[PDB]
């Protein structure tokens, strides 16, 4: 098609590149080149990017930016769409700031000489460690391996070079290694109505260990990831994004704050925002 | 006003009910006592005229601040009364009459009235086969026997709704009755309908012009 | 002979078609009394016959019914003092059954101090002005709490079981003694437990695992006590012990006639709609905080060495 | 003047502060038969709440909002005052003798609270006629909405929630939850729902009739055996009478301890509620404030011994029977509403934009 | 005193067609248990020390299977005298020679040999024992029944009746059965006989337990033209009296025709005949043991549950039985010793001993008699019966009334194959 190559391009243009900020680029690309001049006609080429971009990535994070910024782009006939596509690179414009507020207001929750515990590699917790050890913190590290693909790995080497004792442990040896990490950091792939988070297949076990050890669990996610999902139990979550299963719930109860470019929140707040949104 | 109170002056082997006997207080004074004693500022009374017109002008003399006496016809009876009284109320009706010698606390029979929103309540106390439910309250079957050319009547499908059914034989009513203003409707309708007290008994409470309105539940207080 | 025979096949019957006698420690007295006539009037010589025959009859009497645990842990503990007579004349065929029956005669004897003992017990556990509450009916339970009212006050929230609500007729045995007494619907457990410092309970059989076998609706009561963290007495004599576990069994709640549930009299929905009426339930043992019983308080989790004291491992199947 | 009614029987020390009346004897019979000091419909509507002919809640709301509507189609502003105030003020009585009759419940209150600041709205220059009936138009758009519109969304927001082939575990009457699994059966889903029921209302006989007409595959057990039943359960559904504004549930006495044996069975709970009733009121137990009915509901008629027959005789015995109790919002999952699915900690919220906020 | 009781064993109303034909009514198995089995359980779970069983019809089967049974055993606390006649052809005639022959002698429970109940009469016997001594033994009758709903299946209405009664002494003053009837007439004279309250019920079930006198065997030999408990209870009405005793909390019904087989049935199986439930065993046997599992499954011992195979409620599974996988059993019972093939969904069907039933084969509110067989791709609708040793063929869909026998003048099937005629 036209999309696909340019997403999957997109991600070999930067591999230091989140998926949502591709999609939106991608939604905006092919709004802007179609050149859709209908107040009906526009939604079906929007929801077909939509669908055909969650086909290709089963990620819970694309399918609500997607479906995040198709409504506010449609919140925003001829004078419509002009101003849309302002408040549409407006938008991108603050989603890119975003990691970068994500990483400056949580890097001082890490008191120094502290032992972060941190599930698969992802790009927030990596820039908010950056972020802290930029301010002269020292402490030490312990990484999941994520097995299914051995992303605690690629964490610990690009750690590495940040100039910090990074540990990888096994996928289950954080029962064992949980008494000896003062916190949990862990990145969001997504963030249901009720504050819980549809992350890695680990996420639900170091959050049940958090709540058997006290542990303060942290969790820091961008705000074009909040879902309006709410699954009750694993299986209610949709089969779509799980795919042995990839991704897993976790409840708000096992969760202390969240870290999004809104500021630091509690569980209790996502559900706020996205009712004030109006989904 | 929720109810507008109405007492009927015409008999209907011993006793004239309107004029004659009176051991200490005339025989419409019970009843004009009663009403007063519970609000009912404004009363109507029927006067019968049969007598000659010798009814009404005894009865403005017993001190109450202001009642209703409409004369009558040359001789009717009490549905009658009711039809000739119709274009003066507006409400509804709450019908007593001349030989009422009670101590009825009516609180009860007209809360039995309002709570269960009843097209009528009566009252009673211990030849009319009288049938009510377990709870005694609401009316299932009632039925004289001067009517009853047949043995008995009684429908299965009443018998199907409400299974047991406790009868009476002995019951003799006050004549109090609390009539809506729909029943009034279905009176003045229908002029075929006379002598009131017979009246109650086609309630057809249960489903066959006749439904000037649903249901036309009708109800039962039994005194000490 | 006849006589014995007639006799056991009337106890059968009345353990299978009702509850008789209705107080489980008469039904303990009257069992070991039919074991003692049993032990007595067979031809038997060798323990090993005595032994077989006594659970061949106790087979019987656990298929009567299966709900009523005291007649076969009874069964057992016979089975164990003949062990013990029999270890003890070999580690002797006249001494041996009369050495029997004086052993079984010493249990009968200290069977009906239970009662007093815990009884007694009772007032080192209720301080004034203290909030019991209890569930159903036990007399062990109503007698523990009109022991300690003697010399202490106290109230008591009593909880009717539905549908049997036995509560009822415990809340008036209580009233009858002074005992400020509270008398509640079993929905009512959870909204009235952050009020209450204990919980006093009887049950009907308690398992190896610690757990108990009560009247249904007390492991709601014993789930809202560990919520609110309150702790919950289980006082229950040492004939109710039963060496069998909770899933290696059979037939464990007793399930009766549904018209206690819901009544024939709702007509055409009773042949859609399926009714459940379990007069017991399970606790486990991790919502019990201390067991009362004939010598003394005891953890939940020290009625396994009580097994190895009352029943032989071997038997624990009969 | 509405006298005061005596409370029956002997209150239980820890509710002192609450009143406890008596079925058997009214309010009424100290009254006028042609009312005047109260109106002729509140009166009605007062006499049958207190005999219990009106139950549920949104029951009990609508029959308030279609006495009041029969109360101001019959009003008539004095000479030299105005409606805006004397109508407020001439309701008072009313509401008090509701309260006196039986307390007002969370839907009544919101309901009472909006009427009265829509009747505060009317103008001034206004005349009568029209703005009688501007206030019966509002009540029947309220009413209509808040009732019947937030019943059609809850229901449609629980149906694309109850799967295929699972238990659902249902506690008393409510017209909410009826309504949904009803909706939820015709438009295709194939489940089973288990009915809990408790003494002495004995409520949950109407939803089981209520499925057993629509159909629905029913089970019915009381609330001490739904510890029993839970390992079968998939999902516990529940009818709140109101959501204070921590989220707690203030329904059932029964709701709190299915709730708690639920969470201890790992079944999630969800509960169905209107925002007219969200309620900024906060309460941490069923002490601060309860409704406590007539005690002699409690005794069961156990064939030819009735045990707590004389129960007043007996100097030490209270009896008690809780019409509410209050669920910690850390025990339940879902709140289902207008807006859509919700957590308990996200109700204040509600409340704040339901405040025109 | 002590407490005797008679026991119809023949139902003399030819009902069952052509069940009856082959094995006495009594002796059909309700679950997997014959219906005097529960009347014998029920009669001396009561405290009745010694029964009379009159058997008529097929008497030696009868005899037969009650001699092998519990309560012919030297240990059993019920005696029972089973008689043999082919004279008599009504209960009445029973009941004349029971009084010719002079066996009972005080208040003996009359009651047919197909009753299931579990109702304690000791509370109706003492108030008919003191009614009768305070009134001099006028009452010679105490007739036991259940408070219902006129909306129960197990209110059959063919059996449905009507009574009016005395709320204060409970006495019946008039009885009649509503068969058919839209209208109920109660005679006048019925308030003249009790001046304080007549009460009329339409919510009593007949259990058929009632309680008599010897007044009453002395009655239906003065009148020969009493046949049957109706008719007797209607000429004394129209004239000693009649009275009552009302049962709430415990179970009573006759199996008089197969949808009061059908209810009573389901209603044992859900244990509202509670302790005469399958799991209890309340006969001594060793073939009718089972273990209750959740639902009212009472899986039984060695039935072969086969992979996948659903039991969803009220299913009694008999021992020996064989039940392939993929199978779909609904509030059904199955007789022991039966063989159920693969994707066979059975549903309100009471399959008894030796019936065979082949994949594919869907069964609905049926009854498969012994030995009944059903081959591939055989579709039953609601109420069908098979009977006694009778095959239908592959590929056939019976209507909702078809009744199938050996019997030509008693079925919609012969001595031929089901296959096709
Ligand atoms: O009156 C009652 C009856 O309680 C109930 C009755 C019925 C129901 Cl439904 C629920 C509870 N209970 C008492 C129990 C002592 C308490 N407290 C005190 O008397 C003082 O408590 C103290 C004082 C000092 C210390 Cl250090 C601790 C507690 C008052 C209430």
């Amino acid at each position: 098609k036209e999309l696909i190559e340019y997403f999957k391009s997109q991600m070999k243009e930067d591999p230091d590149m989140a998926s949502a900020v591709a999609a939106i680029r991608t939604l905006l690309e092919f709004l802007k080149r179609d050149k859709g001049e209908t107040i009906q006609g526009l939604r079906a080429n929007l929801t077909s990017a939509i669908e055909t971009l969650c086909g290709v990535d089963s990620s819970v994070a694309v399918s609500s930016g997607g479906e995040l910024f198709l409504r506010f782009i449609s919140l925003a006939y001829s004078k419509c769409k002009k101003i849309m596509i302002e408040r549409g690179e407006l938008f991108l414009r603050r989603i890119s700031l975003s990691r970068n507020k994500i990483a400056d207001l949580c890097h001082t929750f890490i008191k120094d000489g502290a032992t972060i515990l941190t599930h698969a590699y992802s790009r927030v917790v990596l820039r908010v460690l950056e972020a802290a050890v930029a301010a002269k913190k020292r402490f030490s590290v312990y990484v999941t391996e994520s097995q299914p693909d051995l992303s605690g790995k690629k964490m610990a080497k690009a750690l590495c070079h940040l100039n910090v004792p990074v540990t990888v442990v096994l996928d289950a040896a954080v029962g064992y290694i949980m008494e000896k990490a003062d916190l949990v950091i862990v990145g969001a792939e997504g963030v249901v109505e009720n504050g819980g988070i549809i992350n890695k297949i680990g996420t639900n076990q170091m959050a049940v260990c958090a709540k058997a050890q006290n542990k303060p669990f942290y969790v820091v996610a961008e705000s074009f990831k909040f879902v309006r999902l709410f699954p009750l139990n694993q299986q209610d979550v949709p089969d779509k994004f799980k795919y042995h299963p990839w991704v897993d719930y976790t409840a708000p109860s096992l969760i202390t704050l969240l870290f999004t470019d809104l500021g630091v929140l509690t569980p209790s707040a996502v559900s706020d925002e996205l009712i004030k949104l109006y989904l | 006003m929720e109810f507008q109170a109405v007492v009927m002056a015409v008999g209907g082997s011993s006793i004239p009910k309107p004029l004659l006997p009176v051991g200490n207080k005339p025989l419409i004074w019970y009843p004009l006592n009663l009403l007063e004693r519970v609000g009912f500022e404004e009363v109507i009374v029927v006067t019968t005229r049969d007598v000659q017109k010798a009814l009404c002008a005894e009865f403005k003399m017993k001190m109450k601040p202001d009642i209703v006496c409409i004369p009558d016809d040359a001789d009717m009876g009490t549905a009658d009364s009711l039809r000739y009284i119709y274009p003066k109320l507006k409400t509804d009706v709450l019908v007593l009459s001349c030989d009422l010698i009670t101590d009825v606390a009516l609180h009860e029979v007209v809360d039995l009235f309002r709570a269960y929103d009843a097209s009528l309540a009566m009252l009673m106390r211990k030849r009319d086969f009288i049938g009510v439910d377990s709870t005694g309250k609401r009316l299932l079957f009632m039925a004289n026997e001067a009517d009853l050319d047949e043995e008995l009547v009684i429908k299965g499908s009443i018998l199907q709704k409400h299974p047991r059914i406790r009868f009476h034989t002995g019951l003799v009513d006050a004549h109090l009755y609390c009539l809506k203003k729909y029943i009034v409707d279905f009176l003045m309708e229908n002029g075929s309908i006379t002598s009131i007290r017979s009246e109650l008994i086609p309630y057809l409470v249960r489903k066959q012009s006749a439904s000037s309105q649903s249901q036309v539940r009708c109800y039962v207080h039994i005194m000490k | 002979g006849s006589e014995l025979s007639e006799r056991i096949e009337s106890f059968v019957e009345t353990l299978k078609r009702g509850g008789g006698p209705r107080s489980s420690e008469e039904m303990a007295r009257e069992t070991l009394g039919l074991l003692r006539q049993i032990i007595t009037d067979h031809r038997w010589s060798n323990a090993g016959e005595l032994m077989e025959l006594i659970r061949r009859e106790g087979r019987r009497m656990t298929a009567a019914q299966p709900s009523e645990t005291t007649v076969g842990n009874m069964v057992r503990r016979v089975l164990k003092i003949i062990r013990e007579e029999y270890g003890r004349l070999h580690g002797h065929y006249a001494q041996l059954q009369s050495n029997i029956i004086e052993a079984i005669n010493e249990l009968l004897v200290e069977l009906e101090g239970t009662m007093e003992n815990i009884a007694a017990q009772a007032l080192e556990h209720i301080h004034s002005n203290e909030v019991i509450m209890t569930i159903g009916f036990s007399r062990t339970v109503e007698a523990f709490l009109k022991e300690a009212a003697r010399k202490r006050k106290f109230h008591v929230i009593v909880a009717e079981c539905a549908p049997f609500c036995q509560g009822h007729e415990m809340a008036v045995n209580l009233s009858k003694a002074g005992i400020e007494t509270t008398v509640m619907t079993d929905a009512a457990i959870f909204a009235v437990m952050s009020r209450v410092n204990k919980v006093i309970i009887g049950t009907k059989t308690i398992l190896a695992n610690g757990a108990l076998r009560a009247v249904t609706g007390t492991h709601t009561l014993a789930l809202a006590a560990k919520h609110h963290s309150t702790p919950l007495i289980v006082c229950a004599p040492m004939f109710k012990l039963s060496p069998q576990f909770p899933n290696e069994e059979d037939s464990f709640h007793k399930f009766v006639a549904p018209e206690e549930v819901l009544p024939f009299t709702e007509g055409d929905i009773l042949e859609k709609v399926s009714v459940h009426c379990p007069v017991f339930d399970y606790v486990p043992p991790e919502l019990i905080t201390l067991f009362i019983s004939n010598i003394g308080g005891n953890a939940p989790s020290y009625i396994y060495r009580l097994m190895s004291e009352l029943y032989h491992p071997d038997d624990h199947v009969l | 003047q509405v006298p005061t009614r005596k409370d029956y029987g002997s209150k239980v020390s820890l509710f002192s502060h609450l009143p406890q009346y008596s079925r058997q004897n009214s309010l009424t019979q100290f009254m006028s038969i042609p009312s005047s000091v109260i109106h002729p419909a509140m009166v009605r509507l007062g006499l049958q709440y207190s005999q219990g002919l009106v139950s549920g809640s949104n029951a009990r709301c609508i029959a308030l909002l279609r006495a009041l509507q029969q109360v101001i189609q019959d009003y008539t502003t004095p000479p030299n005052e105005e409606l805006s105030r004397d109508l407020v003020n001439k309701l008072k009585p009313y509401m008090s003798f509701l309260t006196q009759c039986r307390p007002l419940s969370a839907s009544m209150h919101n309901a009472i609270k909006f009427l009265n600041k829509e009747i505060t709205s009317v103008g001034s220059s206004k005349r009568e006629e029209e703005a009688k009936s501007e206030l019966r138009a509002a009540i029947d758009r309220y009413v209509q909405e808040k009732i019947v519109l937030a019943a059609q969304a809850i229901s449609r927001f629980a149906y694309q929630k109850i799967s295929n082939g699972d238990v659902i575990l249902v506690y008393g009457c409510s017209s909410l939850v009826s309504r949904i699994l009803q909706e939820a059966w015709t438009e295709g889903r194939r489940f089973r729902v288990v009915v809990v029921d408790s003494r002495p209302w004995l409520e949950g006989r109407h939803t089981l009739r209520s499925l057993v007409h629509a159909g629905v595959p029913a089970s019915y057990l009381l609330i001490p055996a739904a510890s029993y039943v839970l390992p079968e359960v998939s999902k516990v559904l529940l009818g709140a009478h109101a959501l204070l504004a921590n989220g707690s549930v203030m329904s059932r006495v029964g709701t709190a301890q299915l709730a708690l044996v639920a969470r201890a069975h790992n079944v999630p709970v969800l509960v169905c509620c209107e925002t007219y009733k969200f309620c900024e009121r906060v309460q941490t137990d069923a002490f601060v404030s309860n409704e406590l009915d007539d005690p002699d509901d409690l005794q069961c008629k156990r064939g030819e011994h009735v045990a707590l027959a004389n129960w007043q005789n007996h100097a030490s015995l209270r009896l008690l029977n809780l019409v509410y109790d209050v669920t910690p919002p850390e025990l339940v999952d879902l709140v289902i509403t207008e807006l859509g699915m919700i957590p308990c900690s996200s109700v204040p919220v509600v409340l704040r934009v339901k405040s025109s906020d | 005193p002590p407490l005797q009781a008679v026991l119809v064993a023949d139902s003399f109303d030819r009902r069952f067609f052509p069940i009856s034909k082959d094995q006495p009514r009594v002796l059909l198995p309700l679950a997997n248990v014959a219906l005097i089995d529960y009347t014998l359980e029920f009669l001396t779970a009561t405290g009745v020390q010694e029964t009379f069983v009159f058997c008529c019809w097929k008497a030696a089967q009868i005899k037969e299977h009650l001699l092998k049974s519990k309560w012919c055993r030297p240990t059993s606390l019920n005696v029972v005298r089973i008689i043999t006649s082919e004279l008599y052809r009504s209960l009445g005639d029973v009941l004349r020679d029971v009084d010719a022959k002079a066996l009972v002698r005080s208040d003996f429970l009359l009651v047919y040999g197909d009753v299931i109940s579990n109702i304690n009469i000791t509370r109706a016997l003492e108030e008919h024992r003191l009614r009768r001594k305070l009134e001099k033994n006028v009452s010679v009758m105490t007739m036991i029944f259940k408070e219902s709903s006129p909306s129960h299946p197990t209110r059959c209405h063919e059996d449905n009746v009507v009574v009016a009664v005395d709320s204060t002494t409970n006495r019946v003053l008039h009885f009649q059965k509503t068969q058919g009837l839209r209208r109920f007439a109660f005679p006048l004279s019925l308030f003249q006989g009790s001046s304080d309250g007549v009460e009329v019920r339409y919510d009593l079930l007949d259990c058929h337990i009632s309680i008599c006198s010897p007044q009453v065997a002395q009655l239906f030999t003065d009148n020969f033209d009493y046949q049957t408990r109706d008719d007797f209870v209607r000429g004394l009405l129209v004239n000693n009296q009649i009275h009552m005793h009302v049962t709430a909390k415990e179970y009573g019904a006759r199996v008089s025709n197969l949808h009061m087989y059908s209810a009573v049935c389901a209603d044992v199986i859900r244990r509202w005949v509670y302790p005469l439930t399958p799991e209890a065993n309340f006969t001594d046997s060793t073939t009718q043991s089972c273990t209750h599992s959740r639902h009212n499954i009472y899986r039984g011992p060695e039935v072969s549950l086969g992979h996948g195979s659903i039991l969803e409620e009220n299913v009694l599974l008999g021992s020996g039985t064989v039940i392939g996988s993929n199978c779909f059993i609904t509030n059904s019972v199955i007789g022991p010793g039966c063989h159920i093939g693969d994707n066979v969904v059975l549903d309100q069907t009471y399959l008894w001993q030796g019936v065979r039933v082949a994949a594919g084969a869907q069964i609905h509110q049926s009854l498969l008699c012994d030995n009944a067989e059903v081959k591939e791709r055989v579709t039953l609708k609601p109420r069908s019966v098979l009977t006694s040793q009778v095959v239908v063929g592959p590929n056939i869909t019976l209507p909702e009334g078809s009744v199938i026998s050996l019997h030509p003048p008693d079925a919609e099937e012969d001595e031929d194959d089901g296959e096709f005629s």
